[PDB]
C-alpha cells in the first residue's frame, strides 16, 4: 500500500514508463519492437495495441494506460500509440503542478476545460473533403512507420477501393461497414500480389478431389449442421437377432447420406458450404452429384458469405428450399501459394469484398496485415466523416498555441492546468522529430512560430529535416482518431490523478 | 484495557483509509486484489467492501459501510468517518476512567438527539422539486470523478427516477427494478444517455433472426428450449433399421413443436434465461422470431415489469396472457458490441441508463457514480425533505448537542459533548481534503452556527463559510440520520467488547 | 500426569482462569467478549454459555467448568455466568482449607451441608408473586448487561405477553412450553420494529409468483414428502421401441404432477407447506389452482405449525383428507426487511406465538435475540414457580450471613468448609460492584451490615453507587436459576476437588 | 528524552521527578489531540510556553511564606 | 554527498544559509530535469545558470539596502 505523494508520483512514474515503451514507434521513421513469449514465440510489430496487449505489464497503473490502446484500437483503429504517449505526458506534466501545490482535482478540471476546448478548436479547424484523392492520402499516412515495403501507394489504392466498394448510403449519409471487407493473408512472397477480390475468399479447399474445380452461376447453400450420422438424444441401442439385419443396418447409414445429398441436390444448390464436418460417404455422393462442398467453414465466414451471396444459414436440411440459396457468378477453388482456397465471386450482394494479403516470410505478412487494417479503418471513418486534420505535429502545434491563449482567459489554478495540457500536446511533434533523429527543441521552436504566423498546416517535415507544409506532403490525420485519442487520454489521466492511495 | 486500545486503533485505521475521499476535493483509491483485479474508485462502500481487513474490529467498521450503503445509498464514507470520531473520542474519555457503559448511553442519547435535530433543521422539498432534486443529484456527482459531467448525469439521474416514481398517497415511491443501468465502454462520459425501455447486453442467438421487430409480443422463458429427456432411466430399442429415422424425426418434431407453441400464442420475441438448442434456433429463426438466450435473471425481471410479461418455465403452457409487450425490439450496435433494445414498453415507468466511458475501469466508476445519484434523487424524493450540506448540518448538530449535554448533565454529558466533537469530523475532513485550515474553518463554522446560521457550511472552492442551501449543496435528510445511526451503533459495539479471543 | 498438590492446585488454577474469562460480563454494567474463529468469524456476546461454547478451552478441568454453563443454559436458561464464576470461587476458597490440612472430602461435605442448607434458606426467604407486574420485572433484569438498546421495557413487555399468551393451566398449575414461542430475527434496523405475531412466522417465500399474496380462512396442509417425480425402489428402465411413446412418457410425468395438485385441491387445502421440495410443474398447477405453497419448510417449523394450526403432517397424499388440514384466519406473505416471509395468523390453536426480532447490523440482532431468550426463559419459569428472589447481590449477601451462622452450629472441620462456602457466595456482590467500577470491599462491608440489620433486599446499587434497596429498583432473581446455579456449582466443584492425580 | 526530564528535576530540586514525568506525558498526549486538528507544533509550543510561564506565576501567587511555624510546617513537609 | 558538501561550505564560509543552499541546489537540479527531457543540453543549461546567477549577483547588489546601525544589526540577529 502507498499513500499520497508516494502513490501519486509512483503512479505517474509507472504510466510514464509504459508510455515510453511505445514512444519510438511513432510516425514514419518509427521502429519496431520484438515481443517473445514461451511457445508461439516471436512477434515483431510497430502497432501500439499489439506491443502492449502482448507486453507483460504488471503495475496496475500501467495496466490502465494499456487499456486505452486496446480501446483506441477497437473503437477507432488508428492512434493507439498516440493515446498512450499522450496519457503519459498529461500525467507527467501534472506532476509539476502537483509539486507546486495545485490539487489533483483542479488539475483534472483544467484538463477537462482544455480538452473540451480543444474538442472545439479542432472541429473548427477541421478540413472537410471526401474525394478519393484525399481518402488515398489518409491511407498513405496510416501505413507510415510500418514495414510494408515500397508498395504503400499500391496498398493505399486497394484500401480506398475496398472502402468505396462497400460504402453504402442511407438517409443521406455514407456508411462503411468494415465488416464487409474481408482481409486475409498467405505467405507467398510478393506484397504486390495482394489481390483485391470482388467477392469473398475462404481459406478452405473443396472436401473431395472429384468435385468441380470451378462452379459458374452457383446456387450456394450455407449449412449449420454436419453432414454426418446423427444419434438420437435419448440413448439408443440396436439389437440384432438375425444375421441378415447386420447388413440392413449398415445400409441405413449409406442411404442416410444418400438422402442428405438428395435434399441438397433437390434445392438446386450446386455448392455446399458447411460450417461443420462432412462424412466421407456424404462426400462420395456430393461428388457424384457434382456439388462443390467445403467443410468446417468458420462461423465468421458463414456469416459474411450469407450476407454477400444473400443465402440463409440453414440447419435442418428439410428447410433447404431454393428460397434460401445464395448467388455467385463463380465459385472456384484456386491455389494461392502453397494453399488451395475457395473463391466466391459475383456474389448477389456487391457490398462485400476481400484483400488477400501476400508477402513472404510470415512475420512480414502479419504486420502488413496490421498496417492495412489501420488504413482500412481510417479510410472508412474519413469516408463517413468527410473531415480530416493536418498531420505530423500540425494539429497539435495549433491546439497547443490556441490552448495556451485560452489558458490566460481562465482562472489562476486552472490556467496553470491548461497551460500544462498545452505543453503535453507538443509531445507529439517533439516525438516525431526525436525519432526522425532531428532536434526536438528547435523543431518545436520553429514549428510554433510558423503555426503562430497562421500556418496551420506546418508539421514536422522529416524530409525538409525540420518543419514543413503538411498540406503539400499530404499528411492528414483523420478527425475521429484525434478526438478519441484526446478524450481517452483525459479520462484515464484524470482517473490516475485522483488515486492518492493504492492498496 | 489493551484489547480495547487495540480495537479502537484498528477501527480508526479503517476510518482514515477512507477519510481522504470525502467531498469535492476527495481523492480516489486503487484496489488490487490477489487475482490482480483492479478497482479504482471513490465510493467508500466499495473501498471498504474491497480492502483486505483482518482485525475483527476493522471488519466491524466495514460492517458499517455496507449497512449505510444498504439503507440509504449515499453517505458510507460519512458513516465511517463518524464511527472513527466517536471511537477516537471515547478513547479520550476511557483514559479518564469513564465507564464504557456511560459512554455508550451518552452516545446513544446524543445520537437520538442528533436525528431529532436533522428533522428540525430539515426542509420540505417545495414546488422547486426539479431544481432542488437537480442540486442534490449534482452534489453527489461532485465528489465522484463524474463531476466532469455532473450537469448531464444529474439531469439523467433526475429524469430517470422522476419517471419510475409512483406518487401514491400524495407520497412518492421509487422501484429501482424499473431503472435498468448498463455500462458500455468506447464512448466519452458525456455520451451517457437515457433510453426509454430496457436495454439488454445480448445480441440475437442466430445470424438469421431480424434486426428489428415492431409491435413485439415478448415471450419470456425461464426454461431452455431443448428436447425433454424423461426422469426415469429411458432407452430406445431399435430392432428394425427403419426405426432409426423415425426416432430422429420425432426428436426434431418435439423441438419444432416447442417453437410452434411459442409462435402459435403470437410470440414475436423469445427472451430466455436458459439455452436455446441449435436446431430450435433454426426454427425460431425461420419463423422470423427474434430470440436471445442465456439472459441475466436480474434482466429477466426488468423485462417482465417493463413489458408486463410473465416468466414462463413451462413452455407447454405458455399462454397469450403470458406475453409481454413493447413497441419495438431491435439489435443496435453500442460501439463495439450489439445490444438488444426493447423500446416502447407496455409499462412506461421503466427506463434505462447507458453509461459510456472510454475505458473499462473508467466506465465502471461512471456506473457507480450514477447509481449514487439515482439513490440520492430517489431517497430525497421519497423522504420529502433535505438538509444543507457542506458540514453545515454537522456543525449544527454539533452545536445543539453541546447544549443538550448541559441539560442531560453528568458523566453522560462528557460522552454527549465528545459525540458533538466527533460529528465535527465531517467539516474537518471536508476542509482538510481541500486544503482549508481545519481549525480556522471549524472555529468560524462554530461562530455562524452559534449565531443561528443553521445552513453555513464549507464552500470547499472559495474556502468561505457560506449558505449551503443557497449555493445549492444539499442532501436528502435520510443520508444524515443513518450515518449517525450506523456510526453510533458501531462505536457502542466496539465500546462494550473488553476482550477479543479465538 | 500430575499427582497430589500439583494436580489439585493446578486444577483449581485452571477453573479459576476459565471463570475469570466471563467474570466481567456479570450484571448491568457488564462487558462483552469478541470471539473470532477461522471462517464464520466474529461473534460478539455477553452470554456466558456462548462465550464459552465458542471459546477454545484446552485444559480438562476448564472443560468441566464450561460444562456447567452449557447445562445452566439448556436446563434453566439464565445464570450461566453465575454458575461459572461461583464454581471458580468454591474451588478457589477450598484451596485455602486445603493448604491448612483440611481433607478434600470433608470440604466436599461442607459444601454439601452448606448448599443443602442454602437450598432451604432461599426457599424460606423466597418471595411469591405471579402478577404481570413482577413477570415484567424478571424480564427487565434478565436483559441487563446486554446490548439491547433502550427498548428493554418494550422487550420486557413483549416477553411477558408471549409467555402469558402460551401459558396453559392443567391440574391447577400453570405450564409454559417455551417451544410455543417462536423467536426469529431479521436485520432491518429498528429493535422497536420487533413484532409480536399472534401466530407462526416462517422465514420462507411462496414458491411461485402467481400464487395468492394472501389467503384468508386458510385450510393448511403440511406435507412430509416432496411434490416431485418419484422413482421405484427397485431399479427401473424404460424401453421405447416406438417413437410415439417418447411423448407419452413425457406426458405421464406431467399428468403425475397434475394429480398431486388434484389430490391437494380435493382435500380443500388452499395452502401447502412442504417440508421438502416442489417441482416447477407441480408449482405451475398449484399456482393454476391458486394454492399458496412453500417448499423446504424446516422440520422444526413443520412441527410448530402442525401444533399451532391443528394440522396432521401427512406424507402419502392419498391420506390427505380434510380431517388432517390445519386452520388459520390468514396465511399471508409479507416483506419483512429485504426478505419475504410467510405469516400464518389466526391459528386454530392460540397457544402459539412469534417474536420477529429486528435491529440492524446483524451482530446486534443475534445478541438481542440471545437476550430476549434469557428473558423468555426466566419469565416462563417465574410464571410457573410464582416465586422469586432479591437480585443484585441481595440473595447472596443474606445466604452468606445465615450460612456463616449455621457454620458455627457445625463441627470443626466442616465449619471451616461452610464458612468457605459463605465467602464464595459473596463473590457475586463483589463482582457486580467491581464491574460497576465501585469499591468491592466497602460495598461488601456496607451490604453485610444492612442485610444483617434485617434488610434482606439491600443489593448492590450501582445507581446509588454502592448498596441499595433492590425491592424498589425491582431487581429480582428467579428461584430455579439460583438453585441450579448453586447445585450445579457444588456438584462440579466437588468433582474437581477429589481429583488428586490427573493423567 | 523523557528520562532526561527525570534527572534534571532531580538535579535542581530533589523531590518531584515522578511529577515532572507525569506532566510531560500529559502535555504530549494532549498535543497529540491538538496535532490531529492541524494545529501547528509551533503554535502548540508557544501556547505551552506561555501557559508554563503563567503556571509558575500562579504558584508564586497561591504560595505561602513559612511563618513562625517553621518547625511543624517543615515537619509536615518532611 | 556533494549536496552535503555545500552545507558544510556555506556554514564554515558564511555561517548562515546552509539550509537555503541545499534546498536551492535541489531545486536547480530538479528544474533542469525538465529542460533535459525537452532536449536542452546539460551544458547550455549550465550556461543559463551562469548567466542567470551572474545576473542575479548584480540585481541583488543593485537592490541591496545599506545600513550599519545597531538598530538593524539587531534585526539581522532576530
Ligand atoms: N508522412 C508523415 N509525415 C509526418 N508525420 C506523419 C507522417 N505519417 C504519420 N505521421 C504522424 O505520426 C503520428 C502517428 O504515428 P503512428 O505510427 O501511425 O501512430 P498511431 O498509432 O498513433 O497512429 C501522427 O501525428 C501522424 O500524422
Ligand atoms: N459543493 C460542495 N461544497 C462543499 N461541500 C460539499 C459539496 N458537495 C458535497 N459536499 C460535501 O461532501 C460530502 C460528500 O462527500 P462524499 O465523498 O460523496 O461522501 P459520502 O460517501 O458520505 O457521500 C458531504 O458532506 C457533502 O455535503
Ligand atoms: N439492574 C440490576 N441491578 C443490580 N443487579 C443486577 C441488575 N440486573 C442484574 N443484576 C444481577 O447480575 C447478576 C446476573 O448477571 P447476568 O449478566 O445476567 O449473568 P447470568 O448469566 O448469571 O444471569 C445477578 O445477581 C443479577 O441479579
Ligand atoms: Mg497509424
Ligand atoms: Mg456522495
Ligand atoms: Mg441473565
Amino acid at each position: 500500500r502507498e499513500q499520497g505523494k508516494n502513490a501519486q508520483r509512483n503512479n505517474i512514474e509507472a504510466a510514464k514508463a509504459i508510455a515510453d515503451a511505445v514512444r519510438t514507434t511513432l510516425g514514419p521513421k518509427g521502429m519496431d519492437k520484438m515481443l517473445v513469449d514461451s511457445i508461439g514465440d516471436i512477434i515483431i510489430s510497430n502497432d501500439g495495441a499489439t506491443i502492449l496487449k502482448e507486453m507483460d505489464v504488471e503495475h496496475p497503473t500501467a495496466k490502465m494506460i494499456v487499456e486505452v490502446s486496446k480501446a483506441q484500437d477497437t473503437a477507432v483503429g488508428d492512434g493507439t500509440t498516440t493515446a498512450v504517449v499522450l496519457s503519459g505526458e498529461l500525467l507527467k506534466q501534472a506532476e509539476t503542478l502537483l509539486d507546486q501545490g495545485v490539487h489533483p482535482t483542479v488539475i483534472s478540471n483544467g484538463y477537462r476545460l482544455a480538452v473540451n476546448e480543444a474538442r472545439k478548436i479542432i472541429d473548427e479547424i477541421a478540413e472537410k473533403s471526401t474525394d478519393d484523392a484525399t481518402l488515398r492520402k489518409i491511407a498513405l499516412t496510416a501505413l507510415s512507420g510500418k514495414n510494408t515495403g515500397l508498395s504503400n501507394d499500391f496498398l493505399a489504392d486497394l484500401v480506398v477501393k475496398a472502402v468505396n466498394a462497400v460504402a453504402e448510403v442511407r438517409d443521406g449519409k455514407t456508411i462503411v461497414d468494415t465488416a464487409n471487407i474481408k482481409v486475409d493473408k498467405k505467405n507467398g512472397g510478393s506484397v504486390n500480389d495482394t489481390q483485391f477480390i470482388s467477392g469473398i475468399v475462404i481459406d478452405k479447399e473443396k472436401v473431395h478431389s472429384k468435385m468441380p474445380d470451378v462452379v459458374k452461376n452457383a446456387k450456394i447453400a450455407l449449412i449449420d449442421s454436419a453432414l454426418e450420422i446423427k444419434k438420437t438424444e435419448i440413448e439408443a441401442k440396436v439389437q440384432i437377432s438375425d444375421p441378415s439385419k447386420i447388413q440392413d443396418f449398415l445400409n441405413q447409414e449409406t442411404n442416410t447420406f444418400k438422402q442428405m445429398v438428395e435434399k441438397i441436390k433437390k434445392s438446386g444448390a450446386n455448392v455446399v458450404l458447411c460450417q461443420k464436418g462432412i462424412d466421407d460417404v456424404a462426400q462420395h455422393y456430393l461428388a457424384k452429384e457434382g456439388i462443390y462442398a467445403v467443410r468446417r467453414v468458420k462461423k465468421s465466414d458463414m456469416e459474411k458469405l450469407a450476407k454477400a451471396t444473400g443465402a440463409k444459414i440453414v440447419t435442418d436440411l428439410d428447410d433447404l428450399t431454393p428460397s434460401v440459396l445464395g448467388e455467385a457468378e463463380t465459385v472456384e477453388e484456386r491455389k494461392i501459394g502453397d494453399d488451395r482456397m475457395t473463391f466466391v465471386m459475383g456474389c448477389k450482394n456487391p457490398k462485400a469484398v476481400s484483400i488477400l494479403i501476400r508477402g513472404g516470410t510470415d512475420h512480414v505478412v502479419s504486420e502488413v496485415e496490421r498496417a492495412l487494417n489501420d488504413a482500412i479503418r481510417v479510410v472508412a471513418i474519413t469516408k463517413e466523416d468527410g473531415k480530416f486534420l493536418w498531420g505530423g505535429g500540425a494539429v497539435e502545434a495549433e491546439l497547443a498555441m490556441r490552448l495556451a491563449k485560452y489558458a490566460n482567459s481562465v482562472g489562476g489554478r486552472e490556467q496553470l492546468a491548461i497551460e500544462a495540457f498545452a505543453k503535453a500536446l507538443e509531445i507529439i511533434p517533439r516525438t516525431l522529430a526525436e525519432n526522425a533523429g532531428i532536434d526536438p527543441i528547435n523543431t518545436l521552436i520553429k514549428l510554433k512560430a510558423d503555426d503562430e504566423k497562421g500556418r496551420i498546416s506546418v508539421g514536422v517535415d522529416l524530409d525538409n529535416n525540420g518543419v514543413g507544409d503538411m498540406k503539400a506532403k499530404g499528411v492528414v490525420d483523420p478527425l475521429r482518431v484525434k478526438t478519441h485519442a484526446l478524450e481517452s487520454a483525459v479520462e484515464v489521466a484524470t482517473m490516475i490523478l485522483r488515486i492518492d492511495d493504492v492498496i | 484495557k489493551d484489547a480495547m486500545k487495540e480495537n479502537i486503533e484498528a477501527a480508526i485505521a479503517i476510518s482514515n483509509s477512507v477519510r481522504s475521499s470525502l467531498g469535492p476535493r476527495g481523492m480516489d483509491k486503487m484496489l488490487v486484489d490477489s487475482l490482480g483485479d483492479i478497482v479504482i474508485t471513490n465510493d467508500g462502500v466499495t473501498i471498504l467492501k474491497e480492502m483486505d481487513v483482518e482485525h475483527p474490529a476493522a471488519k466491524m467498521m466495514v460492517e458499517v459501510s455496507k449497512t449505510q450503503d444498504s439503507f440509504v445509498g449515499d453517505g458510507t464514507t460519512t458513516a465511517v468517518i463518524i464511527a472513527g470520531g466517536l471511537l477516537q473520542q471515547a478513547q479520550g474519555l476511557i483514559n479518564q476512567n469513564v465507564h464504557p457503559t456511560v459512554i455508550s448511553e451518552g452516545y446513544r442519547m446524543a445520537s437520538e438527539e442528533a436525528k431529532r435535530v436533522i428533522d428540525e433543521i430539515s426542509t420540505k422539498i417545495g414546488a422547486d422539486e426539479k431544481a432542488l432534486l437537480l442540486k442534490m443529484a449534482q452534489t453527489s456527482l461532485n465528489s465522484k470523478s463524474a463531476s466532469v459531467a455532473k450537469d448531464k448525469l444529474a439531469e439523467i439521474s433526475y429524469e430517470a427516477v422522476k419517471s419510475v416514481a409512483e406518487l401514491r398517497d400524495g407520497k412518492y415511491y421509487v422501484d429501482f427494478d424499473n431503472i435498468q443501468v448498463v455500462k458500455k465502454q468506447g464512448g466519452a462520459i458525456d455520451d451517457t444517455q437515457l433510453i426509454n425501455g430496457i436495454i439488454v447486453d445480448k445480441e440475437k442467438v442466430h445470424p438469421g433472426m431480424p434486426d428489428v421487430v415492431k409491435d413485439a409480443k415478448i415471450a419470456l422463458l425461464d426454461a431452455p428450449l431443448e428436447i425433454k429427456k424423461p426422469e426415469f432411466d429411458t432407452n430406445l430399442r431399435i430392432e428394425d433399421p427403419s426405426m432409426i429415422q423415425k426416432f430422429l424425426a420425432q426428436e426434431e418434431n418435439m423441438l419444432r413443436e416447442m417453437v410452434d407453441k411459442i409462435k402459435s400464442v403470437g410470440a414475436n420475441v423469445v427472451i430466455t434465461q436458459k439455452g436455446i438448442d441449435d436446431m430450435a434456433q433454426h426454427y425460431l429463426s425461420r419463423a422470423g422470431i427474434y430470440a436471445v438466450r442465456r439472459v441475466k435473471k436480474s434482466d429477466m425481471d426488468k423485462l417482465a415489469k417493463a413489458t408486463g410479461a410473465s416468466i414462463v418455465s413451462t413452455i407447454d403452457e405458455i399462454s397469450s396472457s403470458d406475453l409481454g409487450t413493447a413497441e419495438r425490439v431491435e439489435q443496435v450496435k453500442v460501439g463495439e458490441d450489439y445490444m438488444t433494445f426493447v423500446t416502447g414498453c407496455k409499462n412506461p415507468k421503466a427506463v434505462s441508463i447507458l453509461v459510456r466511458g472510454e475505458t473499462e475501469h473508467v466506465v465502471d466508476e461512471m456506473e457507480r457514480s450514477i447509481t449514487d445519484s439515482l439513490h440520492v434523487v430517489a431517497s430525497a424524493l421519497e423522504d420529502g425533505a433535505y438538509a444543507a450540506g457542506g458540514g453545515a448540518t454537522a456543525a449544527e448538530i454539533a452545536f445543539r448537542l453541546r447544549s443538550y449535554a448541559q441539560k442531560i448533565g453528568g458523566r453522560q454529558q462528557l460522552a454527549i459533548e465528545k459525540f458533538a466533537d466527533a460529528i465535527e469530523e465531517i467539516p474537518r475532513a471536508l476542509a482538510e481534503n481541500a486544503g482549508l485550515d481545519p481549525i480556522d474553518i471549524l472555529l468560524k463554522l462554530r461562530a455562524e452556527h452559534a449565531k443561528g446560521n443553521k445552513t453555513y457550511g464549507i464552500n470547499v472552492f472559495t474556502g468561505e463559510i457560506e449558505d449551503m442551501v443557497k449555493n445549492g449543496v444539499i442532501e436528502p435528510i435520510r443520508v444524515g440520520k443513518q450515518a449517525i445511526e450506523s456510526a453510533t451503533e458501531a462505536a457502542i459495539m466496539i465500546l462494550r467488547i473488553d476482550d477479543v479471543i479465538a
